[PDB]
This record gives C-alpha cells, structure tokens and sequence, in this order.
C-alpha cells in the first residue's frame, strides 16, 4: 500500500468517445458537460491537446490515442413559456427559438 | 423551469507520467535460463496491466 | 539566469496560435495604456495612469 | 556543500579565481523573447492578459558556468554559485559545438534544484545527452562534491554525482529530445502552490 508501480488495469478504462450527445467530460483535469464533434484542426502542436476561449472556456481539444480533433458544443438547458386561462383546465406552451 | 438533459456516459483523458514496465517483452525472451542459471529483474517507477 | 516575478504580460496571437507581441504592462506609462485598453495601438484620449 | 554522502576524493583543493560576470544583453520581451507558452491551451487571433511569473524588462543576465580540469575547490560548491530559489529563474544557454573526427556533438552544464539535496527529500536533475534531454526528478542520494563529465573527449574524472545502487522512489520519469544545430537555448522554471 506505497509505491508508484501501480496498476490502471481497474482504475479508469478507456473505451471510446460520443458524438451528438450531451455527455460529461473530465478531460485532461477540467471537468465539464456538452456535445462533442469532429472538425479538421491544423493548428494543433505536440504539446497542445486544448483549444480554449479568450474568455476562460473549453473551445476544443485533441484526443492523442487516435490523433483527430473534435470540438465541444454546451447543449440546449432552457426554459419554457406557459399562458394559462382562468376558464380554461389546460395550458398553451411555447419553447422559444 | 430549466430543461437541463443529464449527460449519457463519462469521458476521461489522462497523461501518464511513468512509461510501461514491458513485463511481456521480458517474460517472452527466447533465451531460456536454466535452474542453474535463472534470471532475475528488478521493476521500478513504471506501469504495468 | 534571471530571477522571476508575479508580473502581468499581454500576449498578442496570430491565426495559428503562435505569439506575435508582448507588453510589460509595467515597463512605460505607453506599456499600461496599452494594457487598460487590452490593444497594441491604444485610441486617441486621456487616461489615468 | 549540496550532499552528505562521500561519493569520491581524488583531489580536492582550496581556491578562489572565479566571479560571476553580468552578461550585457538586456531582456526584450517585444517579439516574445521572455516569455513562454501557457498550460496545453491553444489562442486564435486573440489578445489576452495573463498573470503569472515572468522577467523583468530591462534586466542583466548572470553566468554560473563552472570547468575545471580535474581540480575541484570547495568554494565552487557554496555562494554565490549555490543561489536561492526564491520564486523562478529563466537560463539562457549557449549550445557548445565540438567536433570529434567532423563529427558534431553538443553538450553543455547541468542544473540540480531541491530543498535539502537528501535521500529523505526529492531532488530535480536536468542534463542533456547527445540532442537527449533527462528530467528525472527523484530521490537521489547526491554527495556535496557533484559532478558530470563530457562523453566527447573526456576528462581524467568519471561521472559521479549521485549513488544509488537501485533506483529510488519518485512521480516523474521521461525524456525529451531537441535540435542538435541549433545556438541558444532557454528554460523557464518556477513553482506556485506547491505545484512545479
Ligand atoms: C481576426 O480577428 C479580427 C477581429 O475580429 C478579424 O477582423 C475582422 O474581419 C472581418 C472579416 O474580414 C471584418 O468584417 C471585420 O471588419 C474585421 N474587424 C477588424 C476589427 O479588423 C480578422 O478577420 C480575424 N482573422 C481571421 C484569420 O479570422
Ligand atoms: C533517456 O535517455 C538516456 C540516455 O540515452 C537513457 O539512458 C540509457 O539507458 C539504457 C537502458 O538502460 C542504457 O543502456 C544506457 O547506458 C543509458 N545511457 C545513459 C547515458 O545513461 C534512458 O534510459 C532514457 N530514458 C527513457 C525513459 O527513455
Ligand atoms: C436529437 O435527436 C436527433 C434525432 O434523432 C438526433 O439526430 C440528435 O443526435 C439528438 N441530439 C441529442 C443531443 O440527443
Ligand atoms: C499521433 O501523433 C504523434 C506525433 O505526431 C505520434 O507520435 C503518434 O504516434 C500519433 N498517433 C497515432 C495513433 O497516429
């Protein structure tokens, strides 16, 4: 129970990745959820594996097993509109663009 | 209130920091010790399935 | 060898990622203009330093 | 006085005919000479402030290359060549060429950083090879008399500057490689909330 020859046979296995899905992430320490997607980057370096924003985001990154660049979209959380009638038992609901 | 769709699945990424031990590359040597003779390896400061 | 210190540095990118300029934002009155107005070539009008 | 252990003693003396010169070049961080990358990131056609440890614009350089020929004094081992880490340093370094038979061979000093330099602590160790680089970073046993070297033309002494029969615990192990041709070459090194 110390020592560094540890085994990651059962720690974390790899399988694959998803596409069009909201699925969550906790790649390369950064943790988060969205849609994933798969673009053509060349301006990807031997040490880069991210693509982030101006502002403090996750743009995209680079997966090094299979060596393609994807790009990650946060998916649709919203709300939803609902006009009500007194007289009237149901509702009228309206999902905004 | 808020439609939040809960994520499917998890999707890590990780470097590792130690290379692989290569026990298989060892174990498979096509020079077989004798009793007489058997070999012995010290494995530190690596990774191994 | 040259010692280090907590400083802030404006970084310029092209569109390939490699840096192209970088300010001080301590070394001249011109370095903090430049770094208030988070641009290379400040507008025309008058600040406080 | 770096280690404890007694690795080796051939010929130890006691001189003082060496100061460090302050270089005449002075820091410009205008085209991005000083500054460095950030973490495994990519920028596009942005511009951005970043807080972090940096050089000061308008600054000198300060050598602490050492050669000897099989002399070593104990004054080498002490200040002002043993300097404190305060908070980072950034190194210039000149690509020595040697040519054994028109062959070329680069190799230039290398750089220990620790606390205490014990058995009990970790210790840093950067080196090159040949156009090979080595970050080993474990628990070496140096002794207070270290040294390294040259594989091209070497010297009367052989390479000893840690002993250790079977290779001590520790995180990190790789190897790094870069362009045998090139003149200069720069390295930026510091810690921040423990994390190196
Ligand atoms: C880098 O960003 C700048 C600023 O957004 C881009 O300049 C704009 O380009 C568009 C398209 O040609 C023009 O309609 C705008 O008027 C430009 N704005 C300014 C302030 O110049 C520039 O095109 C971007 N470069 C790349 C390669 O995408
Ligand atoms: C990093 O490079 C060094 C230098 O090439 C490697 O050290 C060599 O290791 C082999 C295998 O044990 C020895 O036969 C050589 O004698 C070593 N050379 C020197 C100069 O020490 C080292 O193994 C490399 N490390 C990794 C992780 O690849
Ligand atoms: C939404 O449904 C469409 C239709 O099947 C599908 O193509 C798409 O991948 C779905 N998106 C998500 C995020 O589930
Ligand atoms: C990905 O690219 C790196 C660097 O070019 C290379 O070392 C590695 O073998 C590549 N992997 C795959 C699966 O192509």
């Amino acid at each position: 129970n110390s020592g560094t020859t540890c085994s990651n046979d059962l720690l974390q296995p790899n399988t694959e990745v998803f596409t069009d899905v909201c699925v969550d992430y906790d790649l390369y320490g950064i943790t988060g959820q969205g849609i994933f997607k798969e673009v053509s980057a060349v301006y990807y370096n031997s040490w880069q594996n991210l693509l982030y924003d101006s502002n403090g985001n996750i743009i995209g990154f680079k997966d090094f097993v299979t060596n393609k660049t994807y790009n990650i979209f946060p998916c649709y959380a919203g709300r939803v509109s609902a006009a009500f009638h007194q007289n009237a038992s149901s509702l009228a609901l309206l999902y905004r663009n | 209130s808020g439609f939040t769709v809960k994520p499917v699945a998890t999707v890590h990424r990780r470097i590792p920091d130690l290379p692989d031990c290569d026990i298989d590359k060892w174990l498979n040597n096509f020079n077989v010790p004798s009793p007489l003779n058997w070999e012995r390896k010290i494995f530190s400061n690596c990774n191994f399935n | 060898v040259t010692p280090l210190s907590k400083r802030q540095y404006l970084l310029k990118f092209d569109n390939r990622g490699v840096i192209t300029n970088a300010v001080d934002c301590s070394s001249s009155f011109f370095s903090e203009i430049q770094c208030k107005t988070k641009s290379l070539l400040p507008n025309t009008g008058v600040y406080d330093l | 006085v770096i280690g404890d252990f007694n690795c080796t003693n051939f010929a130890i003396n006691d001189l003082n005919t060496t100061v460090p010169r302050i270089s005449e070049y002075v820091v410009d961080v205008s085209y991005g000479l000083g500054t460095y990358y950030i973490l495994d990131r990519v920028y596009l056609n942005t511009t951005i402030l970043f807080t972090g440890y940096f050089p000061k614009s308008g600054a000198n350089f300060r050598d602490l290359s050492l050669k000897g020929t099989t002399y070593l004094s104990t004054l080498w081992y002490q200040k002002p060549f043993l300097s404190d880490f305060n908070n980072g340093i950034f190194s210039r370094v000149k690509n020595t060429k040697l040519y054994v038979n028109k062959t070329l061979y680069s190799e230039f000093s290398t750089i220990v950083i620790g606390s205490v330099f014990i058995n009990n602590s970790y210790t840093i160790v950067v080196q090159p090879h040949n156009g090979v680089l080595e970050i080993t970073a474990c628990q070496y046993t140096m002794c207070e008399y270290p040294h390294t070297i040259c594989k091209s033309k070497g010297s009367s002494r052989n390479e000893s500057w840690h002993f250790d029969k079977s290779e001590p615990l520790c995180l990190f192990k790789k190897n790094f490689t870069y362009n045998v041709s090139t003149d200069w070459l720069y390295f930026h090194f510091y810690q921040e909330r423990g994390t190196f």
